[PDB]
């Protein structure tokens, strides 16, 4: 929530925000918060059954919500409704591409350098957003 | 058995009476539906002049799946409507019973007059019974 560029820390503004890394095991854990157990009152001799079932449901709303429904929008689609992108003010994704970044080895050829080798990375790729409606005044960003 | 459906000038959404709507009213999260016990409400909680003292236990979000009549409250004091003008069971005490059980005089009211009770009718029955039955002529002749 950085209210202006120069609230932005000498590394952010410069070259970007960090996202996370690709996902595994051990960098896409369930929410930090996530619920190891859930506790439910009991009068000192008995439990209330009825309750008890209650109290499974009551989670699963909670749980549903922790793992996988954490946005608004999310929500409602759990619901099986819709809802625009102005409803949380969140940016339209108009196209997404994805691609290796591939290259070849330049061979050393002098004394010490003979057997050595430096990777030069040079991949070609095109991104092409199809022809897209602009219904309101606003920008295109494309970021990579 | 002549009846009138209960409408109302004073029954409203339950969705209307409740004063602090919470997600499990509103919501109508399935999840939540299938798996709470009945709710007890009071007929206060769909009547404006609703007697608290009758409580009723129903389905959980049951006014999700059925909608009330509607009558203006204006109808409310014009004689000459079977419309119910107070809440049921306004005039038998908190006994849910005697709200259920169809009270007649919440109607008198919207009679002209009732020289023939409240309703009345005449038919026809056309009864044909086949049956062992000796003729009249048998029974008064004896040989």
């Amino acid at each position: 929530t950085e209210a202006n560029p120069s609230n932005l820390n000498e590394d952010d503004a410069r070259y970007g925000f960090r996202c996370c890394h690709l996902k595994n095991i051990w960098s896409a854990p369930l929410p930090p918060e996530t619920k190891l157990a859930e506790e439910m009152g009991i009068e000192s001799n008995s439990i209330d059954i009825m309750g008890l079932q209650a109290a499974y449901a009551q989670l699963h709303t909670e749980q549903e919500r922790t793992y996988f429904m954490q946005r608004y929008r999310d929500v409602i689609s759990s619901f099986g409704g819709s809802t625009s992108y102005d409803a949380d003010n969140r940016p339209l994704l108009v196209m997404h591409t994805d691609f290796w970044a591939s290259g070849y080895d330049v061979d050393g050829t002098d004394q010490s350098s003979l057997g050595q080798f430096s990777g030069r990375v040079q991949q070609t790729f095109k991104h092409s957003v199809p022809r897209f409606f602009v219904p309101e005044h606003g920008v295109m960003m494309t970021l990579a | 058995l002549i009846r009138f459906p209960p409408i109302s000038p004073l029954e409203h959404h339950y969705l209307a009476g409740k004063s602090q709507l919470t997600y499990t009213d509103l919501a109508g999260d399935p999840a939540l539906i299938g798996n709470l016990p009945p709710r007890e409400i009071s007929y206060r909680d769909l009547f404006r002049d609703g007697r608290s003292g009758i409580k009723i236990k129903v389905a959980e979000s049951i006014w999700y799946r059925t909608h009330p009549d509607y009558v203006n409250f204006k109808y409310h004091d014009l004689h000459g409507f079977p419309f119910l003008d107070d809440a049921p069971g306004t005039s038998t005490g908190d006994n849910l019973q005697e709200a259920i059980l169809v009270r007649h005089q919440d109607y008198d009211a919207c009679f002209q007059s009732q020289q023939l009770l409240q309703w009345n009718k005449q038919a026809r029955y056309n009864v044909s019974v086949y049956r062992h039955m000796p003729t009249v002529r048998d029974s008064i002749m004896t040989s």
